[PDB]
């Protein structure tokens, strides 16, 4: 009545959306099969926000993976939950991209484009009220960033009234492995200005800088990593699938945090983490849950919101709580450290309350911030463009699949407009 | 509501893991990970004694 | 070792 | 006769609908399923429950209410509740996709979408009265339908329904706490333009009710079904001189003519004294002049604004349960003669009184005490001059550098309507400083 | 470029995107189109009416 | 609603901070595992002071035990007591100091007081209503000196209304450990004053003069000190923790007994304190703790008011006794005494009454008290300071780690003056 067309780019964009349908899942009673096998009423209620309905009583996602190599199909398809996803939905290509925007967005992206343009055409037309789409993918790859992109320029052109949202893993810099990925990053930020509503920032080192200091995890790997990003993945769309004493959807908080159309990059973070050892020391009171929404080491982007200003905020609490104390904390933070926000607007929160938390849990808090702390994402991007670029460096990977240098020329001061328009609400 | 507003509820309270092996940590409660290692020293000495064999 | 049976197409399978 | 049409729209109108009507099911004898326990007299027994609830062939109560939301989420919990049955299922109206705290969404695009069919179901619901005092509308102005789709409903009703009255209680954005960023822009464009249109228009703030449950009542940490349960109360004593005997009756109407001089101040504040916890009326008498003194006082008040910065335009008294007419008297010339009370120059009179014998109701599981006799008051006071002054003070804000107009001008609605509905409201601020002057 | 000035230029200096109106029922909101239905009156303001 | 945040620094800083923490828990009944095994139920009312709430009915120190090795302080956390700590509150470097206030004041500290504002505002705002920090520490290493004179800089600034405790283990001239002792120590005392309210004076020279001459005892062990120092450091907080007749919480300890804000070194002293043979031959007596406090032989710092004029003196009474004896045994060893007062302070002795015992116990006192006759605590580190800096004897450890010889140079100008600042009131 609501409903969620996935969609999931890229090895990144396959193997987060894998462990993110892991989560939703069990949070609404399903098996690995598919059947329900749940025991509460309101695990069956709203579960038409994400999953359809096969035949026998059996749920089947609305996901469509994305792919220019064939094997992160096999990796999916044979995984823990491979096989609740109906097999048409898996698009793949038998050659890959390689690290590369230009065949991602030109070359070999563009034959591909049109075969997921009539699955999510199939898929976004089956449903009773569509509320809009979503996207997982990496700024840093060939598929995911290239055709990612390409795909987003077509939703747009074809249904814009909906809500376009999209949780980018944008590029780590200083955890980096690949040289030629500040080409493909610069040049798919001014795809991401005029075609997302929201946009959610992730970096792969603040998501290790969770589990060394956190966490405190022996060994981590990329499925712990994933594991942090489907915790915010379900927060945001929780009011839409469980009732609450105030609720809020994807276009609530997109009203309440965008003042001007060109500033939607956001940061989030999920509050109660808790080391092992650490996990009997604690209780699940309320400023137990505000004291690390507003952490600074908390954050799911490696950008620090003591540098900037917090334009909007936003916050969304899970459980039976009370709507006091979730009121007064929340005026508490505004008030001690009132440098961190801006003037102009004068209350910078929006606040909802959910009554289902995760299962097995009693409490629970997420985030979304706007910060003019961000600009300082970009220009760590700009540096390692000009000064890879200005001596011709890995140009002729991008020029012969037929492109043109003022083709960069342009999305060097596309961006560099995201860097002062963000400049002066500093000021 | 008085569950709310007990004087008492923080000690008639568990933590989310009393130990390792509890029924009530499951995937989407983030309390248990994947990649905490207790197989890692086990599995460090039995590397190290098929090493020294080969 | 891989194993790619999933992935192979049904043009070019065994 | 003595009918009374309720509207609830938002989900904080549906949250206190399911508060109120869960007292009133308890105030008479109905049951969670509609029928009365039987009613073991000839023929119809007791006939008080004409004025909210109807009556079926066959015994069966069904309310006088009509439940409004533009999320699905919220009333579906009515709909699969413990009150499933009583309520006719097309009373209780759901959108498919919310206002999402736009004003301009709530008005023009998803608000006129849904106002006709709503228009259709309160014709039904009044042309099932005899005698029909008039509407109550219950909203918030935060939120996108309880702000923008509901100063529509207060406009196709004047056209309709003319110079019925209609009333309006509503939740006044707190000064401190808020839930929202972008409320300044919708409490702004709602009061200009419910201004001309509304009778009378009650407001209290989630602010002040949270000071008394933590204060007055021993409930620490409230959430909102223990501030829903003191809306009732306020709504169920305005509405209870309709249903059980009294000694002085008053209606819906005395209320618009009592403390309504002017026709841009129609703002008066709620209050209700005897608030009290069950450890601490073992200890106190509550007489009917210690219950009159505790809703003058600046703490038990329902907003967060002092009385005392202004000047009390009128009130009107709502005294219920076992009291004397006499003691009413008794406790009326003595708050006159305080200094710390200051009655405005050209109101010589001042007041306005209602007794009635039924005591209030205990709720099973409820906070308050089972308490003999209580007063609720509704004051219109120049103190409320200092709380659009915190309004003017945050549109102007974010509008100096226009923040958020986008959000507004593309969602069908011109961008010269926020530069005049905050000029109408420059003249309010001034045209309540007018009657603040005494006249020499 | 002054992007604070010009994004107030382009709400002020354009229209508003009128909607296609939509009519519902049922109490279960289900969404119709107003003039393709026979509610309307569309067809008798048609030119060559009654000739 | 009174909370004290506990602070620590170095190897004297986690010896104290380990048995102190001892006595409290078996003074407000926990367990060596955290939990509670009391018998009273006066054991639980006022123990918010120093203990946090976990769940399950866990109480854990409002403590941090800072340092700059982790040598010594894995000793603390596999000690009897060391399973109540959360490990996250220590704070431990990679490189110490290691007898030198330079390193510690600039290179290494500055790069460690990073994270423990992050956990003293931690433990700051969790606090309801906080009351105030404590500190305790030693001047003779590095760790404690050097970068505990700079937590004190910088919460003092950030926190101006609160109180800032110390008990300051300044090394005695005659027994040492360190050759560069003096430049360790002469060199805080200078920040010291500026940053901090009240001052005591931890030696533990004097605490041989009691394990010898009033315990009895043959062998003693730094755990046998470390008793006789947290029996004050309890004796001073008790009144929080316990209801009185006469209370006196550590604001009013400090408000009769500080005249100006440069008068703030206290000498402690406590009474009951006799041998395990010589324990069976004396009463539990009202007179038996007023004597043994004014007795030169019991002062936890080696400095006598012989030389010197009891400025203001304080006194904290334990047990359930009558207080006309509390009254009239401070008059008979007032007026005796008439030239050991100064008399531009017409009374001087300040009261309380708390009527829990210490455990195992019936009665007990603890003395506060400043005089002149701590100038010549100074007079004895300073004429060593000046016996080495005159000819640069150790220089070349402190200069090249980003310092300067006025450092050195205003050093012996506060010395030449705050002294001079006791010295005329004689």
């Amino acid at each position: 009545m609501r409903e969620i067309v996935h969609l999931q780019a890229g090895q990144c964009g396959n193997q987060i959306g894998a462990k993110f349908w892991e989560v939703i899942s069990d949070e609404h009673g399903i098996d690995p099969t598919g059947t329900y096998h749940g025991d509460s009423d309101l695990q069956l209620e709203r579960i038409n926000v994400y999953y359809n309905e096969a035949t026998g009583g059996k749920y089947v996602p609305r996901a469509v993976l994305v792919d220019l190599e064939p094997g992160t199909m096999d990796s999916v398809r044979s995984g823990p939950f491979g096989q609740i996803f109906r097999p048409d939905n898996f698009v793949f290509g038998q050659s890959g991209a390689g690290n590369n925007w230009a065949k991602g967005h030109y070359t070999e992206g563009a034959e591909l484009v049109d075969s997921v343009l009539d699955v999510v055409r199939k898929e976004a037309e089956s449903c009773d009220c569509l509320q809009g789409f979503q996207l997982t993918h990496s700024l840093g790859g060939g598929t995911g960033s290239g055709m990612g992109t390409l795909l987003i320029s077509k939703i747009r052109e074809e249904y814009p009234d909906r809500i376009m949202n999209t949780f980018s893993v944008v590029p780590s810099p200083k955890v980096s492995d690949t040289v030629v990925e500040p080409y493909n990053a610069t040049l798919s930020v001014h795809q991401l200005v005029e075609n997302t509503d929201e946009t959610y920032c992730i970096d792969n080192e603040a998501l290790y800088d969770i589990c060394f200091r956190t966490l405190k995890l022996t060994t981590p790997t990329y499925g712990d990593l994933n594991h942090l990003v489907s915790a915010t993945m379900s927060g945001v769309t929780t009011c839409l699938r469980f009732p609450g004493q105030l609720n809020a959807d994807l276009r609530k908080l997109a009203v309440n945090m965008v003042p001007f159309p060109r500033l939607h990059f956001f940061m989030p973070g999920f509050a109660p983490l808790t080391s092992r050892g650490s996990q009997q020391y604690r209780a699940l009171t309320v400023p137990e849950l505000t004291q690390q929404m507003f952490d600074a080491k908390n954050m799911m982007a490696a950008c620090d919101p003591r540098h900037g200003r917090y334009l909007t905020v936003a916050a969304v609490f899970r459980g039976r709580m009370s709507m006091k104390e979730v009121d007064e904390q929340m005026l508490n933070v505004q008030n001690k450290n009132s440098s961190y926000f801006v003037e102009w607007i004068p209350n910078n929160v929006k606040t909802a309350v959910c009554d289902i938390p995760p299962r097995g849990l009693k409490m629970s808090a997420t985030f979304i911030g706007n910060s003019t702390a961000i600009q300082e994402l970009f220009k760590r991007i700009s540096e390692q463009f000009t000064a890879m670029f200005r001596r011709k460096a890995f140009l002729h990977w991008y020029t012969g699949e037929g492109m043109d240098e003022m083709e960069f020329t342009e999305a060097e001061s596309n961006m560099n407009d995201l860097v002062s328009e963000y400049q002066q609400y500093q000021d | 509501e008085f569950d709310l507003s007990d004087p008492l509820a923080l000690q008639k309270e568990l933590p989310a893991r009393i130990s390792d092996n509890d029924m009530r940590n499951t995937i989407s409660g983030m309390q248990k990970f994947m990649g905490e290692d207790l197989n890692f020293q086990e599995r460090r000495r039995f590397q190290k004694e098929q090493s020294r064999e080969w | 070792r891989k194993n790619c049976s999933f992935s192979t197409p049904v043009p070019l399978s065994l | 006769m003595r009918e009374c049409i309720s509207i609830h729209v938002g989900q904080a109108g549906v949250q206190i609908g399911n508060a109120c009507w869960e007292l009133y099911c308890l105030e008479h004898g109905i049951q969670p399923d509609g029928q009365m326990p039987s009613d073991k007299t000839i023929g119809g027994g007791d006939d008080s429950f004409n004025t909210f609830f109807s009556e079926t062939g066959a015994g069966k109560h069904v309310p006088r209410a009509v439940f409004v939301d533009l999320e699905p989420t919220v009333i579906d919990e009515v709909r699969t509740g413990t009150y499933r049955q009583l309520f006719h299922p097309e009373q209780l109206i759901t959108g498919k996709e919310d206002a999402a705290n736009n004003y301009a969404r709530g008005h023009y695009t998803i608000g006129k979408e849904i106002i006709d069919l709503v228009l259709d179901r309160i014709r039904k619901l009044a042309d099932q009265c005899t005698g029909l005092q008039g509407f109550l509308v219950f909203h918030s102005f935060g939120g996108g339908t309880g702000s923008g789709f509901t100063s529509l409903l207060m406009e196709r009703l004047s056209v309709d329904y003319g110079k019925k009255s209609k009333l309006e209680f509503s939740i006044y954005p707190a000064p401190q706490v808020s839930t929202a960023v972008v409320e300044p822009y919708n409490s702004i464009l709602t009061t200009h333009t419910t201004l001309e249109h509304s009778d009378c228009a009650f407001m209290v703030d989630n602010e002040a009710i949270y000071d008394i449950c933590r204060r007055n009542l021993d409930i620490e940490r409230p959430t909102y079904t223990n501030l829903n349960r003191l809306i009732g109360q306020i709504v169920s004593s305005i509405t209870a001189s309709l249903r059980f005997d009294g000694a002085l009756n008053v209606d819906l109407t005395e209320f618009q003519t009592n403390l309504v001089p002017y026709p841009r101040i129609h703002f008066p504040l709620a209050t209700y004294a005897p608030v009290i916890s069950a450890e601490k009326a073992y200890h106190e008498q509550l007489s009917v002049a210690e219950i009159t003194n505790a809703c003058f006082e600046p703490a038990n008040q329902m907003v967060k604004c002092d009385p005392r910065h202004g000047k009390y335009m009128a009130c009107c008294l709502l005294y219920r349960g076992d009291v004397v007419p006499k003691d009413v008297n008794a406790a009326i010339a003595t708050i006159k003669t305080k200094r710390t009370i200051q009655f405005v120059d050209w109101c010589p009179t001042g007041f306005k009184v209602g007794i009635n014998y039924q005591p209030p109701t205990v709720v099973p599981g409820g906070d308050l005490a089972k308490v003999q006799r209580a007063v609720c008051m509704l004051s219109n006071t120049t103190a409320i001059a200092e709380a659009w002054a915190r309004l003017d003070h945050k549109f102007d804000l974010m509008y100096a550098k226009r923040a958020f107009v986008h959000w507004y001008v593309g969602e069908g609605m011109e961008e010269g309507e926020f530069s005049e509905a905050r000029e109408d409201m420059a003249a309010l601020e001034k045209d309540y400083e007018e009657v603040g002057v005494d006249s020499v | 470029k002054n992007f604070i000035n010009t994004n107030a230029a382009d709400v002020i200096m354009g229209v508003a995107k009128k909607p296609k109106p939509i009519y519902v029922d049922k109490r279960t909101g289900d969404k119709h189109d107003l003039e393709t239905s026979g509610l309307f009156p569309k067809y008798i303001n048609k030119k060559d009416y009654g000739i």
